[PDB]
């Protein structure tokens, strides 16, 4: 029920075959009025030239093609479907999946009969029988410094980060969403599956305060850090950042979950927790890369592992539809869907958990 | 069987049926500009009785109500009407039946794409479809 | 008309489940027709997507069974109709309400035939269907110490604390019960897993009475022990004492015959013996909460295996179970629905069973 569907939408953009010529060619019809419908499609936007309803249905009856389809009737009925728009490909790969089918399906069928026919042969009728088959703009990152090459964090992404086993990325990953509820305004969702809600609160004044040196636990410090204190906890209601540990939430439970807070707030940042403790990944991660687009809110949808890219895309995707994938060891943006891939000076004091640049 | 027209036009008189606030904001969206023949024939009795200022409940608002529009007037009210008024209920039935005389213009303008069609016209009628879509939005 | 109108106003809004997936399940829905409809759409809103109607006309084809529910005959009318947007609940509680009664009706005919088929059971037949059904202040402790961060041990939680081999255990148990039987009157039946009805009586003619050295494992009495027991055995029936003696027992002979004790005098703190002995802990840790609740009881238990918190979420459930965590390690209660997280230190009497205050 695509093809009655899928010629709808590809009418009114003037642009809705950018990807629609990608996935489906002449071949690509299970049904006998489609197949030249959209040939007649074809020949027009190749000045291109302009692109309308008309431009084909005239040319149709021209060059030999108009009752072939039962009149303009179901002509019409190629349009009226579509009850959708946010989908956005997606759609005729329905069309796709009624192909790729075929043209690793259709070829093998000779096979099957090429032992009683082709009686009589053997090696090269493996030779070519198995060849067939396969076919600041821009919310920054917290820092005054990244904020001129790509800025942002802007509006709708899909971020997974790696690097070695617990490091700085475990703050960091929430060291993106510090400076943008408390020092400005925006309300950011920073949700957890691992580290708690009772496990987020004393090391946040661990990164504030001029207190760490000490350390913190013990309940008490020393004549100096009492007296200089009120920067950790004091706006923290004026603010917009609380924690959160739902043993570990599904892909579409907080998925479903950051909409008590689009309507409240209007959602700023949803920092989650590795996806990969959420419940090979081409698949599973598949599910917070469009969340983004239409919650209109940078995910921080993460990973746990060098750092190396089609080394995190190993078993799974992360070189594909995903957006920027930066590589902590200094932050090499050596992947940035963003524009200016590149990687920023950075450094680390380890004693008052508060990170450096140059 | 039954489509949308006999499936919304109906519990909203079982809305306001029962208080004011509800029944009030109505006839100034549904002059009307009632859709079906005798939907409007009960519409002589449903704000004509607490124009007179009546207080509330389909007590006596179950039949009167003359007679034959009374097998529905009955049949009105038995049924699911939370009467938590949804707010999402609201622009819906009076745009579903405000918006039906001006849909009406469908089972109208196709009829002219096709009558033009057999007695040789088309693709000039194949613009006709263009102003067709359109108004299918709303 | 329950099913039929919780499955058409979908197609509107786009995306509206959340609700309809934690409030309901398909295995609500009747029809030999409407019941799969709604996971083919869980299917589908497992992507996904934005939501529409075209998804549900071909995921059916590629679950296969599309031959199974509809049809453009069908699938036109189930979002072409519905004139309403805030649906749902609604109706979807109703369809959870026509289908809750058999969650009492279906359980009937496999728990109402057992009177003629069954028993082969008995004390068993009893039981589990039960189970086909369910889905200063101030009370004081004893001690000084120990009536200090919870002055209470109250009739709604329950409360836990145990030693490790050989450090003494239910000799601590004594003490947050003798107090609440002898002295503190209320009425108390030590329903103890571990020692039994003949055996519990020395610990504490022991304990209150200093004569557990004489020895009196044995025999008789001096010209300055004759009568230490005329308030030791003198005090031991004047109290909340009705022991329970039987090993290895279910929670079934524990709740109905201690529940009655309330018209005829009073009952207070059920302080019992080790809890891997009640035999077989998630579901038993789960019957001690409604124990302490709806009876009204501040229930003691104790339990038997460095050790610390891990050492009881490696090995049972018990840390929300039991809220109010106190240990016989010196006392740790970092866990405590009472308190937060504090401290003392302690020594023994040693040899009559006294468990002393510093």
């Amino acid at each position: 029920e695509a093809e009655q569907a899928v010629l709808g939408a590809v009418f009114l953009d003037p642009a809705a075959l950018v990807p629609a010529s990608e996935i489906l060619i002449p071949e690509d019809f299970y049904r006998a009025a489609h197949q030249k419908i959209f040939h007649a499609m074809l020949r027009v936007a190749d000045r291109g030239e302009p692109v309308d309803l008309v431009t084909v249905t005239a040319e149709l009856a021209a060059s030999e093609q108009l009752e072939e389809i039962g009149g303009v009737s179901y002509l019409s009925e190629l349009a009226d479907a579509v009850p959708t728009a946010a989908n956005v490909e997606y759609y005729a790969r329905i069309v796709e999946e009624k192909s790729v089918l075929r043209r690793l399906i259709r070829t093998a069928t000779s096979i099957a009969q090429d032992g009683y026919t082709r009686e009589d042969e053997i090696d090269v009728l493996l030779d070519e029988a198995d060849r067939k088959i396969m076919e600041i703009t821009g919310i920054p990152t917290g820092f005054t410094e990244l904020d001129r090459m790509t800025s942002g964090f802007q509006r709708s992404d899909l971020i997974i980060v790696a690097a070695r086993p617990s490091v700085g990325k475990t703050a960091f990953a929430l060291n993106i969403a510090q400076n943008v509820a408390t020092k400005t305004n925006e309300n950011v969702a920073i949700f957890s599956l691992e580290m708690s809600a009772q496990q987020l609160v004393m090391r946040m004044l661990c990164a504030e305060g001029n207190i760490n040196a000490q350390n913190l636990r013990t309940g008490k410090l020393t004549p100096e850090d009492w007296g200089k204190l009120t920067m950790a906890m004091g706006s923290l209601s004026n603010a917009g950042i609380y924690i959160d540990d739902t043993p570990s939430i599904r892909v579409s439970d907080i998925r479903a979950k950051c909409r008590r807070l689009k309507q409240e707030s209007g959602l700023g940042m949803i920092v989650i927790d590795y996806l990969q403790l959420i419940q090979e990944v081409s698949e599973i991660s598949r599910s917070l890369k469009a969340l983004a687009r239409e919650l209109e809110v940078p995910v921080i949808a993460l990973s746990q592992l060098r750092p190396m890219m089609s080394d995190i895309r190993e078993s799974g995707s992360i070189e594909q539809d995903a957006d920027i994938v930066a590589f902590l060891y200094e932050i090499i943006i050596a992947k940035q869907r963003n524009g200016p891939v590149g990687t920023v000076q950075l450094a680390f004091i380890k004693e008052y958990n508060k990170f450096v640049n140059l | 069987l039954l489509p949308a027209f006999q499936n919304a036009e109906r519990l909203l008189l079982a809305h306001m049926m029962r208080s004011r606030d509800v029944a009030l904001v109505v006839q100034e969206r549904i002059g009307g500009r009632f859709n079906i023949e005798e939907h409007r024939a009960l519409a002589a009795y449903i704000y004509a009785f607490y124009e007179e200022g009546h207080e509330a409940d389909p007590g006596a608002l179950i039949s009167r109500i003359p007679g034959e529009l009374q097998p529905l007037a009955s049949e009105l009210s038995l049924l699911l009407i939370a009467d938590d008024v949804s707010e999402q209920e609201l622009e819906d039935y009076i745009r579903h039946v405000l918006n039906r005389p001006k849909w009406l213009m469908l089972k109208v303008k196709e009829q002219e794409k096709t009558e033009a069609e057999r007695r040789k016209d088309f693709l000039t009628a194949a613009r006709i479809a263009k102003e067709m879509i359109e108004m299918k939005k709303m």
